[PDB]
């Protein structure tokens, strides 16, 4: 009261000093069902693959897309991105998800960048200068080993000129290395273009077959159709805690409700467009936004040339969530409400009135 | 399979007032017993509403432009009325968008297709006249739902655009009138958002065929407007939209 | 190619001004903890500038 009045001397009377406010005892942070998966099982585990010229484009979207497994894999040799972060990956939302496969040797796996100039990115597969997603990798010994020959997965060795990104060729032309007139028939200086790998059991590390999957993001002014999970917590009832109903975030008390919503409506708002009911996502019910015990504090006194006795008033707050009274005008703390009636010393509100006698109400 | 109609009557579209009809509810939030006023693109109040007739030899088949939003409403029975077209072009240009309602489910395919002059269905007196479209090219969305199906049970349809977020609005209205609008009131509830986000900007409605020479139905069905204004909505002690007002009809409702 | 100069490309919590991190321990970029040793989804918090 001397802090807030600037002053080492306070006259007798009531006086605002500060405002109680029920803090809030938790975060409560919750959503709808997480269901509807990504069907990431037939894309990147399936049984066949493809050459590395003639990729699989399979298009991801309209699914929630769950990285931690994919991320957290241990049968994925080596996880690598250039421009996301790979823990930030639940984090983010797309318009679609660009998945697409095929077969590279050990050695190859470093051309899978951008820029990159090899034998196998100007020729089967060409990235752009700025690209985007993380590349997964792993050894296939165990099953693409093969001591007839794994000459199926195949690979565009030559052509004509440079690839541009993102370019899928499934032409089967006669390559001209040299000025000998060629019209698609074999000859001293005409041969095929596609060639097979060269997978055996003999070959050790350096030698080994990398089954490799990538992932590509586009971000156009497309609605965010694929994102990332999302995390329900525990419900709390009759506690003033923090809430996140669906991004509606705020401090309040939520109880069971009897208000009838309609069955499409997820938020209720009153006369003054507070929200003061919300229909819970995971299991609907709905739940009644009451504000958290708030209210003014103000602190009765005598004049401190007479003592330096207080009481305390909680203005508009029931006595439970704070000598101990319970008036209209709040709870009173530190006076003794007497049954007597004198003139009216210092006023309370609601006919209650305080005086010092210690301090009587 | 495009198959064209050289059995076609000429005669003019009728017209009729679009009455108290057209409410739909702005967004999710519940209201109890509180008049909200809305800014948003409504049905205007006794507007001139288009309207179409099919009987047996009429057959009304427009490609309408989808301005801001439109109304849809039919006063239907036997099904004749199984699906939309939406699409700027709809043809191998630019991206459509298919609706189609028949024995096993709702079709909602975001698809670049090529669309006949005449697409319909057919119903020979069950369906097994599945000519829409001749050709299939391209696929990006596609979604899946549950059928949404004197006149009994009046369907209106609320459509709208906003950042591509295509709002499909609906309600099951009970009548009793063979050929007009009831004297009512109905508010019209949502049923699901489709955030597609590509250009839109006319539409087309697919008819069912009979066949008893092709036969044709006692279809009557309407195509309103949406404009942008203000509407005083009054909500019940339920939550539900039970009366509204135009402040833009007449200097007593403003 | 000078690679005397390092920077701090991955770093578990954010920096409040004017403060600096000298601590060069490692980075549990994955699920499975480092345990205090260099292997899979663990690498040096300081890259060399190429
Ligand atoms: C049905 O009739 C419509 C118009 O009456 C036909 O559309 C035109 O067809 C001719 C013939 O190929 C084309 O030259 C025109 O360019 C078409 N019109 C437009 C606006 O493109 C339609 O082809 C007919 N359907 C069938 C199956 O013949
Ligand atoms: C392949 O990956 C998918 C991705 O979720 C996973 O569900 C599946 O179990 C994996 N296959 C095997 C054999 O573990
Ligand atoms: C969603 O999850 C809750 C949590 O147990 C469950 O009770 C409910 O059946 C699930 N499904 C739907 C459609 O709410
Ligand atoms: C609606 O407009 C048309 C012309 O666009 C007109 O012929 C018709 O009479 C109008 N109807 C009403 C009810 O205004
Ligand atoms: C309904 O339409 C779908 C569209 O593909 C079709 O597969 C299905 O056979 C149709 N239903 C019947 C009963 O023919
Ligand atoms: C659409 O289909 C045509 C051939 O049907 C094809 O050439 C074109 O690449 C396709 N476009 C897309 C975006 O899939
Ligand atoms: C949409 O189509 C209309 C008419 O076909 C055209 O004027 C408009 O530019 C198109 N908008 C986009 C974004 O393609
Ligand atoms: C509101 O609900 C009560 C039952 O709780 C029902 O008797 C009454 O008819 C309803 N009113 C409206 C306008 O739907």
């Amino acid at each position: 009261t001397k802090c807030t009045l600037k002053s080492f001397t306070v006259e007798k009377g009531i006086y605002q000093t500060s405002n109680f406010r029920v803090q809030p005892t938790e975060s409560i942070v919750r959503f709808p069902n997480i269901t509807n998966l990504c069907p990431f099982g037939e894309v990147f585990n399936a049984t066949r693959f493809a050459s590395v010229y003639a990729w699989n484009r399979k298009r991801i979207s309209n699914c929630v897309a769950d990285y931690s497994v994919l991320y957290n894999s241990a049968s994925f040799s080596t996880f690598k991105c250039y421009g996301v972060s790979p823990t930030k990956l639940n984090d983010l939302c797309f318009t679609n998800v660009y998945a697409d496969s095929f077969v590279i040797r050990g050695d190859e796996v470093r051309q899978i960048a951008p820029g990159q100039t090899g034998t196998i990115a100007d020729y089967n597969y060409k990235l752009p200068d700025d690209f985007t997603g993380c590349v997964i990798a792993w050894n296939s010994n165990n099953l693409d080993s093969k001591v007839g020959g794994n000459y199926n997965y195949l690979y565009r060795l030559f052509r004509k000129s440079n690839l541009k990104p993102f370019e899928r060729d499934i032409s089967t032309e006669i390559y001209q290395a040299g000025s000998t007139p060629c019209n698609g028939v074999k000859g001293f200086n005409c041969y095929f273009p596609l060639q097979s790998y060269g997978f055996q059991p003999t070959y050790g590390v350096g030698y080994q077959p990398y089954r490799v999957v990538v992932l590509s993001f586009e971000l156009l002014h497309a609605p965010a159709t694929v994102c990332g999970p999302k995390k329900s917590t525990n419900l709390v009832k009759n506690k003033c805690v923090n809430f996140n109903f669906n991004g509606l975030t705020g401090t309040g008390v939520l109880t069971e409700s009897n208000k009838k919503f309609l069955p499409f409506q997820q938020f209720g708002r009153d006369i003054a467009d507070t929200t003061d009911a919300v229909r819970d996502p995971q299991t609907l019910e709905i739940l009644d936004i009451t504000p958290c015990s708030f209210g003014g504090v103000s602190v009765i006194t005598p004049g401190t040339n007479t003592s330096n006795q207080v009481a305390v008033l909680y203005q508009g707050v029931n006595c439970t969530e704070v000598n101990v009274f319970q008036t209209r005008a709040g709870c009173l703390i530190g006076a003794e409400y007497v049954n007597n009636s004198y003139e009216c010393d210092i006023p309370i509100g609601a006919g209650i009135c305080a005086s010092y006698q210690s301090i009587i109400a | 399979q495009c198959v064209n109609f050289t059995n076609r009557t000429q005669l003019p579209s009728a017209y009729t007032n679009s009455f108290t009809r057209g409410v739909y509810y702005p967004d999710k939030v519940f209201r109890s017993s509180v008049l909200h006023s809305t800014q948003d693109l409504f049905l205007p109040f006794f507007s001139n509403v288009t309207w179409f007739h099919a009987i047996h030899k009429r057959f009304d088949n427009p490609v309408l432009p989808f301005n801001d939003g439109v109304y849809f409403a039919s006063t239907e029975k036997s099904n004749i009325i199984r699906g939309w077209i939406f699409g700027t072009t709809l043809d191998s240009k630019t991206q459509s968008l298919l609706i189609v309602n028949n024995a096993t489910n709702v079709v909602i395919k975001v698809c670049e297709f090529q669309f006949c002059n005449y697409p319909f269905l057919g119903v020979y007196y069950m369906e097994s006249e599945f000519r829409v479209y001749s050709s299939a090219n391209n696929c990006t969305f596609e979604y899946v739902s549950q059928p949404f199906l004197n006149f009994k049970n009046l369907s209106e349809f609320v459509f709208k655009n906003i950042d591509g977020y295509f709002k499909i609005y609906s309600k099951h209205t009970p009548i009793n009138l063979v050929r007009d609008l009831p004297q009512g009131f109905s508010a019209l509830e949502p049923l699901v958002d489709l955030p597609i986000g590509i250009n839109i900007t006319r539409f087309q409605t697919l008819l069912a065929l009979h066949r008893s020479g092709w036969t044709a139905g006692a279809a009557a069905y309407y195509v309103g407007y949406l404009q942008p204004r203000t509407f005083l909505l009054k909500y019940n002690e339920n939550g539900t939209i039970t009366d509204a007002v135009d402040c833009a009809l007449d200097p007593l409702s403003e």
